[PDB]
This record gives C-alpha cells, sequence and structure tokens, in this order.
RNA sequence: GGUGAAAUUCUUGGAUUUAUUGAAGACUAACUACUGCGAAAGCAUUUGCCAAGGACGUUUUCAUUAAUCAAGAACGAAAGUUAGGGGAUCGAAGAUGAUCAGAUACCGUCGUAGUCUUAACCAUAAACUAUGCCGACUAGGGAUCGGGUGGUGUUUUGACCCACUCGGCACCUUACGAGAAAUCAAAGUCUUUGGGUUCUGGGGGGAGUAUGGUCGCAAGGCUGAAACUUAAAGGAAUUG
C-alpha cells in the first residue's frame, strides 16, 4: 500500500543533515546536508538551506520507490545543547510539501543520564 | 633457591599401582600444610584446585596456566602474578584470558590451571640497600652482575666504546634486521623518552 | 560550504540502485498484523550473498501498527531477522521500549518516582531485563499540594514489583511474555498488591531488552510463522 | 594591587631569600 | 551592604549543594542558585501544523511534545531577558508573572 | 627509654643510604618481624621463615603468603570473589 | 542473645571448661549441654560428637573461636569447649 | 539540652502528684518484693524489673507501694551489681564500636563517636569514685574493658 | 568541524552521517523543592552485612553525675606531596589558528601533571549566617518534615481530611524595643547600665613583613615585632 522508510534530521547549530534510510537502518537512500546548498559558512544552519536540502532527498526518494517516511529529529545532545537548531522545522515542512507522506514523529537526542564533564571550563566561555 | 615464589609438595596416590607420587607445585596464597587439593574436570572452585579454564566462570583468577593442554604450566609462575578469565567460546572450544603483561590470548578450554594468586607477593617493593644484597641474589641465579657500561669500554669491545668523552655517537635505537654484534641499545624501539600519558594498550 | 573543499584525495560511476531488490518483513505470530514493511539489499553476486547481509538488521515498529489501534501508540517493538525464506524475511521478538515523548510527560514534579529492574530467565532459556516505573498520586479531597512517599513506602513497593516481575517472566516463554505485555496485565498485578502501601499512578513496564539467546533451533522459529 | 596577587608576590620573594641565605648557612 | 536576605540562593539548613552547568556559557553554578525554566513545545511548530495534518498517513494523530529543563547562570539570565533588574520594593516579590 | 625518635629499627643502617630509602625499608621490616594470629589455634605465634613462608611453632603448620605479611590485599579480594562465584554458580 | 544466657549459667549454676573435663563429664553422664568453639579442629569436634551420641546430650556450635568463647564465659584465657552441669537460674537448656 | 549534641527535646515521664498507692491496688507490699527478688534472680536489671512490673502487674512504681527504690531493695538482699547499671551500658557500647573499628578502619565517624562515648564513661566514673561506689583507682582501660561486661 | 565572521584541522586512500556489536574509566540527570540528615567539611541508582544517632512515647532506672573552657586531642572542601593501580572526559604547563598597535589574554583545536582508587602526609578557604555556647522572658499569621493523642471523620488506620501537642528547616505582617543606618523576634528585656561562661579589637600604612622558636619530605602552617611614615583611611544612606 505505502512503502515506508525513515528520515533522520540532525538539526545542529552550524549545519543540518537530512538523509533517508530503509526501515532497518542499514542502507541509506539519499543524504544531503545544508552545506551543499549554500556558499557561506554562517548560512549552513539557515531555514532556507535546510529547505533546499529536503527537496533533494524528496527527489531521490521518489525515484528509488519510497512514498512515506517516519521522522527522527535530533540535536547534538550528550554534553552539548539538547535543543533543536534552526533548520529542523524547515526540513520537516519541506518534506511534507513535497508530497511525501509522513507517519510518526519522535525526538531522539541522546540524554546522558548524568554524564562526563562538560567543556568550557569552570567559568565558561567568557565572551 | 633463585625463585621468588615458594613451592608446595602435593603428594597424590597412583591410580594404576600401589604407591605414592609426589609432585612439585608453585604455591598460591592461603595454601597451608595438611590441605587437600583436588585436581580434575569436576573439582570444586576453591583456591588450590586445578580445573580446566572452560569449567570456571568469568572473572576467575588463576595461575600456572598451561597454554596447550598438557604442557604442565606456562603462563603465571612468578611471585604475585595471576591470570584473569574474560570469556568463553563454546563453538570453538576456546577461552579468552588476560596475561600479566596486559595482552589478550585465546587458548583451548581444556587447558588447565590453578586457582588463586602466586605466593610471595610484594617482593620488589622493598629496596636493595646494599651491593651485597644484589651480590647474593644473583649468586644463586646466574652470572649477570655487575654490569659494566658500554660507553666506558674501548672501541674493540662494544659499539658504544671510545672517545675523549663518554658518548654513543649514533642513535641507540637499532634495527631488527641488525646482526649479532650490532644489537646493543634499544632494539626495535617503537618510541623513546619518559612515558607520559595513558598506555593506550 | 560548496567551494571550501581543499583536497579531494590524499594522493596526488555506477548507479547503486540498479543492483538491489526488496524483501518483505514478517512479524511473529503473537501479533495480529503480519506485514510491517520492506527493505533493500544488493543482489547476490558470486562472491557474496544476500543472506549474510539480511541477517541481524533490526526493524523498529509500533505495537499500534501490529495491533490495529492507535491507542497503543506509545510502545515500540524491535524485531530481528533470523531466517530468509525466499523473498520474505522472518523475524522474532527483540525488545520493547517507550517513546521519548511519552516517558517525559509522565515525570511531573511534586511526586516521587519508583523504579525497579529484574534480571530473570524465561522457561525457554532466554535472559531478559525488565524495567518498571511508577508514581505516587494526589488523592481526592487532598489539600496538601504534593504527594511524596517516605522511603519506607518506596522500599516495600520496590519489593512487591520485583517479585511479581520474576514470577510472571519465569514460568512463561518469551512468546507468552510478549502476549502478556500487550494487554498491560502486569500493571494490574502491581497495583492490586501495592494499593495497601501507597496509592500510585502510571504503573508501566518501561522497557524489556534481551541479554542472551539460546542455541538457534529453526523448528521453534517456524512455529511463530506457519 | 589585588590582595591575592600581592600575597603571591611576597611568597615568591621569601622563597628566594630562603635560598640566598642558605649559601652562608 | 547586604542586598538580599537569601544571599541570592536557596540554601538554609544545608552545608553544600552540588553544582550544574549553564546551557549557554558552560559555567558551574550551584543547583539552588541557578535560574531554572521548563520549555515545552509541540515538535511541529504552529505554522507547519496544517501541512503535517494533510500529510499524515493517519487520521487523528496527536502531535508529540518536546520537554527540557534549562539552567542559566546569572550573567546569561540577564542577557537573555529571562530575568531583569528589579526595584528595591519589587525585588521581594516571589509570585511568577 | 625511647632510644630513637624516628629511626627505629633502621637505626642499624647508620647515616647511609638516604632518608627516603630508610623510611621505605622501615615500613616492611616492621611487617616481617611481627607476630600474627594462627587462626587454626587462636595463638599469636606466626613468624616468617624464608620469603612467602609463614610458620608457627605451636602446630608446626606453614601457610603461604606475602613476602612481608601473611595476607596481601590482592589475595583477599580473590578469596571473597571465589566465595561469591562458587556460591553463585553452584545453583 | 546466647552470651547473656551463658553469663547467667556461669554465675548461678555449675560448669566445666576445657576438653578433658568435658569428656569426663560425658562419660559419667553428668553433662547437660556442650558448646563447641567454631575453630576447634575437625578431629576433636568429631570425637566430642560421638561421645554425645552415646550420652544423649546436645551440641551447640558457638559462632566464634577460642578467644570469643572464653570472653563469653568471662575468663581472660581461651576456652575451646564448655559443658553445662547445672542450669542454675538460666533457661539455656530448655531454649535454643 | 543534650550533653553531646544540639538536640533539645523535652520528652520525659511525669510521675503523679499523689504519693499514695492507687485505690485499686490490693496485692501486698511484701508480695511485690517477692516479684523483684525473683526477677533479679534471673538477671534482669533494676530498670527492666520496673517495666516488666508496670505493664504486667499494677505497680505504678515501687517507691509508692513497697517503700524503697528497686535498687535499694536489691542491694539489701544481696543482688546488687558489681558496677552501677548505667556505667555498664556505656562500656558495653564502647566495646561494640571498638570491635567495629578493628574491621572498618576507614570509618572516620565511628572513631569520632567512640571519642564521645569514652568521654561519657570517664565523666561518670569520676562521680562514682567520689561517692565511694567504685573503689578509687578504678580506671576504664580500653584493652581490658571487654572482661568487665563479660 | 568551529564562530559574531573565519583560519588551523579531518576528508575520493571514503571524513561527517546511518546500522549492528564490544571495551574502558568517570558520573548517578529528569523526579529535585524557600524539603531531609550530620559536629563542621559534607551526603542522591538497587540490595545484603556492621556499628551508630535525633525527635517522640513512657505511672521505667540513677540522683546533681552539670554549663563553658588556657594547655592537649579527633575530623577537616579544593589545590598540593610520596609510592602502587587506573587513565574514558575535562584540562594549570606546553603547542598551535584568529583578533589586535602589541595579545607571550579572552575565542577555536590539540595536550602532560591533575581529575578517580589504595597507603601515608598537609591543615588551609568569602571553611559565611561575614552573627560563640548554655538558660529564662517578651507580638501577631499561615505553610511543611518526624513522632503522639482525639475524631469508628472519608475513599478503597495503609492514604487522605479536621483539632491539639512536642522537636526541627524556614517564611509573612508589625514596632512595645534596638540600631549610625541598612535592617533585626534576635542584633530586644543595656545610662532604669550586673543570669553563667570562653574568644578577639584599640586611627590608616610599614605588615601578617624581618628575626627567634616549633610542626612539615617540600610547598608552607602556628606564634609574631621595631625604626620610619602619615591626617585622615573607613561604615550606612541622600541629591546629582
Amino acid at each position: 500500500s505505502q512503502v515506508f522508510g525513515v528520515a533522520r534530521i540532525y538539526a545542529s547549530f552550524n549545519d543540518t543533515f537530512v538523509h533517508v534510510t530503509d526501515l532497518s537502518g542499514k542502507e541509506t537512500i539519499a543524504r544531503v546536508t545544508g552545506g551543499m546548498k549554500v556558499k557561506a559558512d554562517r548560512d549552513e544552519s539557515s531555514p532556507y538551506a535546510a529547505m533546499l536540502a529536503a527537496q533533494d532527498v524528496a527527489a531521490k526518494c521518489k525515484e528509488v520507490g519510497i512514498t512515506a517516511v517516519h521522522v527522527k529529529i535530533r540535536a547534538t545532545g550528550g554534553t552539548r545543547t539538547k535543543t533543536p537548531g534552526p533548520g529542523g522545522q524547515a526540513a520537516l515542512r519541506a518534506l511534507a510539501r513535497s508530497g511525501l507522506r509522513i507517519g510518526r514523529i519522535e525526538d531522539v537526542t541522546p540524554v546522558p543520564s548524568d554524564s562526563t564533564r562538560k567543556k568550557g571550563g569552570r567559568r565558561g566561555r567568557r565572551l | 633457591s633463585g625463585r621468588g615464589a615458594p613451592l608446595a609438595k602435593v603428594v597424590f596416590r597412583d591410580p594404576y599401582k600401589y604407591r605414592l607420587r609426589e609432585e612439585i607445585f608453585i604455591a598460591n596464597e592461603g595454601v597451608h600444610t595438611g590441605q587437600f587439593i583436588y585436581a580434575g574436570k569436576k573439582a570444586s572452585l576453591n583456591v588450590g584446585n586445578v580445573l580446566p579454564l572452560g569449567s570456571v566462570p568469568e572473572g576467575t583468577i588463576v595461575s600456572n596456566v598451561e597454554e596447550k593442554p598438557g604442557d604442565r604450566g606456562a603462563l603465571a609462575r612468578a611471585s604475585g602474578n595471576y591470570v584473569i578469565i574474560i570469556g568463553h567460546n563454546p563453538d570453538e572450544n576456546k577461552t579468552r584470558v588476560r596475561l600479566p603483561s596486559g595482552a589478550k590470548k585465546v587458548i583451548s578450554s581444556d587447558a588447565r590451571g590453578v586457582i588463586g594468586v602466586i605466593a610471595g607477593g610484594g617482593r620488589v617493593d622493598k629496596p636493595l640497600l646494599k651491593a651485597g644484597r644484589a651480590f647474593h641474589k644473583y649468586r644463586l641465579k646466574r652470572n649477570s652482575w655487575p654490569k659494566t657500561r658500554g660507553v666506558a669500554m674501548n672501541p674493540v669491545d662494544h659499539p658504544h666504546g671510545g672517545g675523549n668523552h663518554q658518548h654513543i655517537g649514533k642513535a641507540s635505537t637499532i634495527s631488527r634486521g641488525a646482526v649479532s654484534g650490532q644489537k646493543a641499545g634499544l632494539i626495535a624501539a617503537r618510541r623513546t623518552g619518559l612515558l607520559r600519558g595513558s598506555q593506550k594498550t | 560550504a560548496v567551494g571550501k573543499n581543499k583536497r579531494l584525495s590524499k594522493g596526488k560511476v555506477v548507479d547503486p540502485f540498479t543492483r538491489k531488490e526488496w524483501f518483505d518483513i514478517k512479524a511473529p505470530s503473537t501479533f495480529e498484523n503480519r506485514n510491517v514493511g520492506k527493505t533493500l539489499v544488493n543482489k547476490s553476486t558470486g562472491l557474496k550473498s544476500a543472506s549474510d547481509a539480511l541477517k541481524g538488521r533490526v526493524v523498529e515498529v509500533c505495537l499500534a501498527d501490529l495491533q490495529g489501534s492507535e491507542d497503543h501508540s506509545f510502545r515500540k517493538i524491535k524485531l530481528r531477522v533470523d531466517e530468509v525464506q525466499g523473498k520474505n524475511l522472518l523475524t522474532n521478538f527483540h525488545g520493547m521500549d517507550f517513546t521519548t515523548d511519552k516517558l517525559r510527560s509522565m515525570v511531573r514534579k511534586w511526586q516521587t518516582l519508583i523504579e525497579a529492574n529484574v534480571t530473570v530467565k524465561t522457561s525457554d532459556d532466554y535472559v531478559l531485563r525488565i524495567f518498571a516505573i511508577a508514581f505516587t498520586r494526589k488523592q481526592a479531597n487532598q489539600v496538601k499540594r504534593h504527594s511524596y512517599a517516605q522511603s519506607s513506602h518506596i522500599r516495600a513497593i520496590r519489593k512487591v514489583i520485583s517479585e511479581i516481575l520474576t514470577k510472571e517472566v519465569q514460568g512463561s516463554t518469551l512468546a507468552q511474555l510478549t502476549s502478556k505485555l500487550i494487554p498491560e496485565v502486569i500493571n494490574k498485578e502491581i497495583e492490586n498488591a501495592t494499593k495497601d502501601i501507597f496509592p500510585l499512578q502510571n504503573i508501566h513496564v518501561r522497557k524489556v531488552k534481551l541479554l542472551k539467546q539460546p542455541k538457534f533451533d529453526v523448528g521453534a522459529l517456524m512455529a511463530l510463522h506457519g | 594591587m589585588r590582595a591575592k596577587w600581592r600575597k603571591k608576590r611576597t611568597r615568591r620573594l621569601k622563597r628566594k631569600r630562603r635560598k640566598v641565605r642558605a649559601r652562608s648557612k | 551592604p547586604k542586598k538580599r536576605a537569601s544571599n541570592g540562593r536557596n540554601k538554609k539548613g544545608r552545608g553544600h549543594v552540588k553544582p550544574v552547568r549553564c546551557v549557554n556559557c558552560s559555567k558551574s553554578i550551584p543547583k539552588d542558585k541557578a535560574i531554572k525554566r521548563m520549555a515545552i513545545r509541540n515538535i511541529v511548530e504552529a505554522a507547519a501544523v496544517r501541512d503535517l495534518s494533510e500529510a499524515s498517513v493517519y487520521p487523528e494523530y496527536a502531535l508529540p511534545k518536546t520537554y527540557n529543563k534549562l539552567h542559566y547562570c546569572v550573567s546569561c539570565a540577564i542577557h537573555a531577558r529571562i530575568v531583569r533588574v528589579r526595584s528595591r520594593e519589587d525585588r521581594k516579590n516571589r509570585a511568577p508573572p | 627509654a625511647k632510644r630513637t625518635k624516628k629511626v627505629g629499627i633502621t637505626g642499624k643502617y647508620g647515616v647511609r643510604y638516604g632518608s627516603s630509602l630508610r623510611r621505605q625499608v622501615k615500613k616492611l621490616e616492621i611487617q616481617q618481624h611481627a607476630r600474627y594470629d594462627c587462626s587454626f589455634c587462636g595463638k599469636k605465634t606466626v613468624k616468617r621463615g624464608a620469603a612467602g613462608i609463614w610458620t608457627c611453632s605451636c602446630c608446626k603448620k606453614t601457610v603461604a603468603g606475602g613476602a612481608y605479611t601473611v595476607s596481601t590485599a590482592a589475595a583477599a579480594t580473590v578469596r571473597s570473589t571465589i566465595r561469591r562465584l562458587r556460591e553463585m554458580v553452584e545453583a | 542473645s546466647i552470651n547473656q544466657k551463658l553469663a547467667l549459667v556461669i554465675k548461678s549454676g555449675k560448669y566445666t571448661l576445657g576438653y578433658k573435663s568435658t569428656v569426663k563429664s560425658l562419660r559419667q553422664g553428668k553433662s547437660k549441654l556442650i558448646i563447641i568453639a567454631a575453630n576447634t579442629p575437625v578431629l576433636r569436634k568429631s570425637e566430642l560428637e560421638y561421645y554425645a551420641m552415646l550420652s544423649k546430650t546436645k551440641v551447640y556450635y558457638f559462632q566464634g573461636g577460642n578467644n570469643e568463647l572464653g570472653t563469653a564465659v568471662g575468663k581472660l584465657f581461651r576456652v575451646g569447649v564448655v559443658s553445662i552441669l547445672e542450669a542454675g537460674d538460666s533457661d539455656i537448656l530448655t531454649t535454643l | 539540652g543534650r550533653m553531646h549534641s544540639a538536640g533539645k527535646g523535652i520528652s520525659s515521664s511525669a510521675i503523679p502528684y499523689s504519693r499514695n498507692a492507687p485505690a485499686w491496688f490490693k496485692l501486698s507490699s511484701e508480695s511485690v518484693i517477692e516479684q523483684i527478688v525473683k526477677y533479679a534472680r534471673k538477671g534482669l536489671t533494676p530498670s527492666q524489673i520496673g517495666v516488666l512490673l508496670r505493664d504486667a502487674h499494677g505497680v505504678t512504681q515501687a517507691r509508692v507501694i513497697t517503700g524503697n527504690k528497686i535498687m535499694r531493695i536489691l542491694k539489701s538482699n544481696g543482688l546488687a551489681p558489681e558496677i552501677p547499671e548505667d556505667l555498664y551500658y556505656l562500656i558495653k557500647k564502647a566495646v561494640s564500636v571498638r570491635k567495629h573499628l578493628e574491621r572498618n578502619r576507614k570509618d572516620k565517624d565511628a572513631k569520632f563517636r567512640l571519642i564521645l562515648i569514652e568521654s561519657r564513661i570517664h565523666r561518670l566514673a569520676r562521680y562514682y569514685r567520689t561517692v565511694a561506689v567504685l573503689p578509687p583507682n578504678w580506671k576504664y582501660e580500653s584493652a581490658t574493658a571487654s572482661a568487665l561486661v563479660n
């Protein structure tokens, strides 16, 4: 009826990954990031760059035979931010508007229980 | 004499003719006179027993492990030394172990071993104050003491000898293809200097 | 960026998808819906095989999809390919875990949190680790603004939960345990026993994960697919 | 100057007076 | 002089309180002194809700939510307009906005 | 009376061999010339023969052990562990 | 607590400490109970058991060595086995 | 307040204003002395005799019925302990902490608690040497205290 | 990858990203609070073992055994020291890229000692409530932790609910009162000056420096001057 894959969106500050995989997760189908749609480093995290990227995985996915995908939204996590970056919402919006059906949505950032030490020192980034 | 760890004379009973047979073992800590020692495939898990490596659980600490079944002891025989057991491989009849040096091996499950840690530990943490106490140590080991330095010799004697000062003149690190008479120094040295950091084993 | 690549190589094309195929995933018979999706693999060349790559890749699904109702949509199931039969794969139970969103919504402040984990082996020689969670609930006609519990209460609650879990997991096989988790029976067990100690809300089996497996026997697997 | 770094300076001064005097003793 | 009767924290009857790290500048501040907020937001932002409903392979699919608890040090709490300087009489107020 | 304030047993070594090496030896000599408990008979009569050999005059029993004490910290850990593994695997 | 029952027997009743006094008591039928230290050797412990089988007296294995059994009976020396002859004002025989 | 802490609890018993035995008490005074003596004959300390006599028999307190305090009855008959009963319990508790420390030498709190207990032992034995209930030169030596209790 | 923007760096010999699996060390999130325990420093996963402690209840026992302390002693964050083990993260030193007039600083990436454990030293802090300990008395109001009493209250005495009491962590209002004020239920019951007791200070610098002791392996800790100099330093509020 519907052929299902999985879409993993890694919305970080400084970049955003959009790539689709099989349901099992061992075979990748289309990967494209925000850094292959812009020409300046400060724009790799913009909504526009993520939006252009998502339209490309939509292109490749259709031509491999996929019509629907689940969603796994992530941020750096661990000792890092744990907050979605700017490009996460643009990517999810772009996939929907490209006629690629959407199933379940879930957040999968690695939350560390209580963890190893965090960088920056005791006084933090003095800036 | 010449051996740091004590020995233990366990006397078994000959199962094919009427007599006794005495065997020399290397004692593990806690082994006292009058103790019964059980060796076999179906012995208990107590200090002093000889069991195959495949008949003990992970984390067991053994000693005098034979690296093939029947060598009669190879791997942990100095004082204070032992061997840890990491895992089992039923489908290949093998067991993984950690050696004193930090290396991992795979040996047959049928390889035997004794349970515990070799006796007489802590030996090398007391200084030898006097040259007399090194004199008597090697007097029952062999002729390897005193040691003269190569750089205090003439060039006829050692590669390092000779010169108006005492110095080598070439790198002390020597290739592994070197021949007899050339290998003097750090042979096949992967690095050199004061060891700072993690071992990264 | 587009033009910030310094060197392409450390030294001085065939379309991949022209050489793949789709297999069909089949769930074990404990669940109503047997179809879950499809997956890819390169075709079996002479020197390689498709089976050696189709084995062991895990597929994460939702119990709602395997049972037909989206009221069961906050649990997830994992399945592991154990055998390749023609063009369709056959899988087996592997674990279960809540969704991240569901778990976090349960943990509000002004209430104590009770957890219990038990390592037990089923009757067919699998080893499992079963995790449980619970909370304490503000009672009707309560004026006090929080519903904490003394450590005397929490220790007893954690003793009852552990024993019901050991009992219900051993004495039953892994398929039976799976069929027992779906109706959420174990929750009713826990509360009927803990009620006299402290009122609780949100009793759940948070996750179950396998630690070891018995020697593979094909005939046993077929019983859940025929 | 900051009280903390004045303490440090005085300490480094004493450490040196402690070794110049050790030549005579 | 003494500015606050709580010393700018919430420690009474306690010797020590273990610290946490700010989320913006990575600095250690005792738990009882840190400024703490909870940010709960639908995963799919408001402007995208219509497209996702039209794209859902289900009817009546409830939007999942994202939860996190954020810790700020005083310096980064002032800057991010989470808290603002407040007058003498108005400092004593405890009731949220 | 207190004949030496801090050289103790090692006073025999004179002004020789540096202070650090005499402190180190003092720690272990005091361990190897002490008397311990023979748990088999309650008496405190366990001396040291050679290295690693601990003998008691009362029973004529000998117990293998450390070079300078009856029991080392490493052996004890193994003893408790083996009690746990044996009492855990016999099930 | 066993120790509190031992103390009352020592103060009120009568007893015999030591190995050779115990065997004499068991042989004459006088003994009512015998209390063996944890670390009494395996051979001697067995010898005491067989005698008690013949005289039909009870055996209680104390949880401590010679030093601990002695301080339980309040003697500065170490006792390896104690035999009760009259209970005095304690309920040791009819309890435990 | 407390001698060796910051506690300031005021909990305690409150004996009746009336020094006369309650009207519903009927068993004789000499009969009650029989209860005391046979209880001490089986080891119970003066404190334990009263508790067992209060909530099983009607004796509100021996002073009101018999005419003498429990301790003063015991000593007259010859059952008096060798050392007072409150000192006996401080020593018994010092033995237990010392035995615990021999096994756990990193228990820096049990060491501190032991200092406080032994301090209480000395402050009390001094009181007893002044009123001449303990012979002068009585000394609590740690290495030997185990003998005293048992 | 990184930033406000970038560069060093890694990448067609496949980096970044996705899956499955395994090893090592550290840590103990969310629940977490104007809540709990401890002499203070401090203490947060499960269970077993060892010893200990406050409050409460008591028609138990002793009968002044008490309060506070020069000298003396136990414990004493982090960093630091000596020898084994471990060494994943972060990171004094060091090395690098960038900003800059300079940047041997802040920012970016590496990284030794350290971080963790055993044995043994040190004895310090904004070790703070900048507030010594024991005792009695003096104003109003609510919330919470432990224990006890009354309510057969109500749901199905465990959980709640109402009233009372003892012991704590605190909080709101007020000025009989105190204060130089800020403020304070103790910092009140002190010119109407006396409940018991211990410790410390005498304008600012020189100076917690020199010297003599004593403790420590070392870093250093405790005790601690004089010549000389100077009319002000300082506390809380008021208007700019």
